[PDB]
């Protein structure tokens, strides 16, 4: 979802590129580093906005 | 006559109608679909001065 | 027909697989959109969703 063009909870409230941007995004996976049991609180998403 | 009605021409895009190009596509594709009727306008104009 | 259309229920049913737009993009969709409207809906395997 992070990407120019792009819809959804984050591209429209969290974090929204510009239609000209350029650069790169990398991403990989962090299972063994961010994953709790019992959830981590300090991760969400606005999911709501004006 | 001709250059007035070249504007009624597609050129290869969606519709003849920039307003409709506009109203339709996110800015990333109507820039090319202006493009497209950009580059006809500009051989009709081209055209008609010669 | 004769309903007002709201797209962002489709945000809210479920996270999607593949949303492909032609001639409209997404958050374009709350303008006039539709004129006679047709939802055809099957079941295919994923690597036939292309």
């Amino acid at each position: 979802q992070i990407a120019p063009g792009q819809t959804g909870n984050i591209a429209d409230y969290n974090y929204k590129l510009p239609d000209d941007f350029t650069g790169c995004v990398i991403a990989w996976n962090s299972n063994k580093l961010d994953s709790k049991h019992s959830g981590n609180y300090d991760y969400w998403y606005r999911s709501f906005r004006k | 006559n001709t250059l007035v009605k070249q504007l009624s021409s597609k050129f290869g895009a969606i519709s003849s109608v920039l307003n409709d190009i506009l109203s339709r596509l996110d800015p990333p594709e109507a820039e090319v679909q202006i493009d497209r009727l950009i580059t006809g306008r500009l051989q009709s104009l081209q055209t008609y001065v010669t | 027909s004769n309903c007002v259309a709201d797209y962002s229920v489709l945000y809210n049913f479920a996270p999607f697989f593949a949303f492909k737009c032609y001639g409209v993009s997404p958050t374009k969709l709350n303008d006039l959109c539709f004129t006679n409207v047709y939802a055809d809906s099957f079941v295919i395997k994923g690597n036939e969703v292309s």
